[PDB]
RNA sequence: AAAUGAGGCGCUGCAUGUGGCAGUCUGCCUUUCUUUU
């Protein structure tokens, strides 16, 4: 009721790709620290993390089930190394070959893949003082196709208080990039629960008026601009 | 004729399960024959069979069905039927005969197996692993032809179609470069090591909690009942609505009952204490929970998942810091 | 621009109504606990 799917999982070493980082453009992306809401298989996070280089990249996700198979999805490329192409059935039940790679403590970081991290959590505290309560210790923040789902799980509260945690996660001059769901098919699912219908007819802010209240200094970004779904860039200020 | 398809299909599926690869497979058919007088079993027996359902349930025509059969005979009144020809010992040459074939499409059938790989070869045994008794095909084979060359013709022939010797040897490539690495991941975490009655009777203590909403999980409880004051025991089967709470002191029990803003108003919840012989019969609860913990043999973990654990929570540590 | 993985069996000894911990060759095995009986 998540709507979470264990699908379209990439097998496939990062040439062939999804097409949603096709469009994304690389210049944020070079040594910055980011923080990636919503990502269960970690496909779209690993070929971020390969083809341009961040120091530290981290996935968030609530459903456990889905962390553990995006860290299987880290170790597949580390299995990645007559040569053999391996029987697609042996891996499935065995698992596969590599370990996880955990770094010394006299390490270098910064490498594919000793930089990213799948940590485990809720995101929203549901508490204003515990929002409050925040220190900034990131730089691009990425977030797709959550705002359905924080949306019509959380209502309009629940979705403030994620974009006010977002706001005291950025350091200033940190970029948040988003590509949120249009209004289009929001009833087309409303009877997971009945309280999913409850909060669907709560609904008190629209989609066109997201980047009206993000811009509303209860948030409280600085500028934002939309160079092509939506493709939305929101700023903090510099410094 | 349609009765005579019949009586074709009954002699087919009965000379496969008196075929000699599936009575090297199988343990249950070899124990009806091994269990008998001259190696017998009853054709009803047989009529029991899941396949055999599909078909027919009259034996009279199964008897006629055997009429034209090259490899079962029948004794006297058609009830009870022999193998003709005994049982010899298992071969060996059937490893190399096999052939292990990948990516199937989900629609898996013995007949669409045979459709495919009668063509190249006699089709003898197919083993197809269905996925815990929810009925759904993983997505390969294995397929047993006869006397080697027509697995070898068939292999030339072609979807990854690869030897039985060949798979056996990736089979232990693999083991021998997972056991490698979870070797030098081990050497890590050495490394990294080496660089760094139960409970008695109080009055008045136990706090039992009812609601009307059905009630989250118990991490939840546990953190909102501790933030307050003393938890020792949060008791909660996940999905129940009524739930409990030991805590150390009455004191600790006066105080939460006189936290009416924070848990009765943001909460409809009834907490209150037990007295009267509830509290005594909780404690023979209690008691008896002990006894049963502690009676409990030791949970089963496997080594990978252990580590795996072990492992993700010190990359954690260790990035965080 | 809508739903499958730790699946099977352990052996230790510290703790234990307290939510396990430290080992066991990655604890072994995985076509397979398996009905095409
Ligand atoms: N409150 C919350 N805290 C943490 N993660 C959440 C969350 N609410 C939703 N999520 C996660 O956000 C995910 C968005 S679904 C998007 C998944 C991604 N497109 C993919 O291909 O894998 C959901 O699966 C859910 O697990």
């Amino acid at each position: 009721q998540y709507g979470n799917y264990c699908k379209y999982y990439g097998y496939r070493n990062p040439s062939c790709e999804d097409g949603r980082l096709r469009v994304l453009k690389p210049e944020w992306f070079r040594g910055r620290d980011v923080l990636d809401l919503g990502c269960n298989v970690g496909h779209l996070t690993l070929s971020i993390a390969c083809k341009w280089g961040p120091s530290r990249m981290v996935g968030l996700d609530i459903d456990s089930r889905l962390i553990h198979s995006a860290r299987q999805n880290i170790r597949h490329y580390l299995s990645e190394e007559k040569r053999s192409c391996f029987p697609a059935s042996l891996t499935a039940s065995r698992g596969p070959i590599a370990a996880p790679q955990v770094p010394l403590d006299g390490a270098d970081t910064s490498v594919f893949p000793n930089n990213v991290v799948f940590v485990t959590g809720n995101y929203v505290l549901d508490r204003d003082d515990l929002v409050e309560a925040q220190t900034p210790e990131y730089d691009v923040v990425l977030c797709l196709s959550l705002t359905k789902w924080v949306h019509l799980n959380w209502g309009d509260e629940g979705l403030k208080r994620m974009f006010r945690r977002i706001y005291r996660h950025l350091r200033p001059g940190g970029i948040l990039v988003l590509e949120p769901q249009p209004w289009s098919s929001y009833g087309k699912r409303k009877t997971l629960t009945e309280t999913i219908y409850k909060n669907y007819y709560r609904i008190q802010l629209k989609p066109e008026q997201f980047s009206s209240y993000l811009t509303s200094p209860d948030v409280g970004f600085s500028s934002y601009e939309l160079v092509a779904r939506p493709v939305y860039l929101f700023h903090k200020a510099r410094s | 004729s349609r009765v005579k398809q019949v009586l074709a299909d009954i002699a087919k599926q009965v000379d496969f399960w008196f075929g000699d690869a599936n009575l090297h497979k199988d343990r249950f058919l070899r124990e009806q024959i091994e269990k008998s007088r001259d190696g017998y079993v009853d054709i009803s027996l047989l009529v029991s069979f899941n396949k055999m359902k599909k078909l027919t349930t009259d034996g009279k025509l199964i008897a006629r069905a055997l009429r034209s059969s090259a490899v079962v005979e029948l004794d006297l009144e058609g009830t009870r039927i022999r193998r003709k020809k005994p049982l010899g010992e298992r071969p060996k040459d059937e490893d190399e005969r096999t052939v292990y074939v990948e990516l199937l499409p989900k629609n898996v059938n013995h007949s669409w197996i045979e459709r495919v790989f009668g063509k190249c070869g006699n089709v003898v045994y197919i083993s197809i692993p269905h996925y815990k008794s929810t009925g759904d095909p993983k997505g390969f084979a294995f397929v047993e032809f006869e006397t080697k060359e027509q697995a070898a013709k068939a292999i030339e022939f072609l979807l990854r179609v690869l030897s039985k010797s060949e798979w056996m040897d990736l089979k232990k490539e693999y083991l021998a470069l997972q056991k490698a690495s979870m070797a030098s991941l081990k050497k890590t975490i050495s490394q990294i090591k080496s660089e760094s009655t139960g409970p008695q009777f109080v009055s008045g203590v136990i706090v039992k909690i009812i609601s009307t909403e059905p009630l989250p999980g118990r991490k939840q409880v546990r953190d909102t009942l501790a933030a307050i004051s003393e938890v020792l025991y949060v008791d909660l089967l996940e999905g129940d609505t009524e739930c409990h709470a030991r805590f150390k002191t009455p004191e600790d029990a006066q105080a939460v009952i006189n936290a009416y803003t924070e848990i009765n108003k943001k909460h409809c919840w009834k907490l209150e204490i037990l007295s009267g012989d509830h509290e005594q019969r909780y404690w023979q609860k209690i008691l008896v929970d002990r006894q049963a913990k502690l009676n409990q043999p030791r949970e089963k973990k496997r080594g990978t998942e252990k580590l795996i654990t072990k492992a993700e929570k010190i990359r954690l540590a260790k990035t965080q810091q």
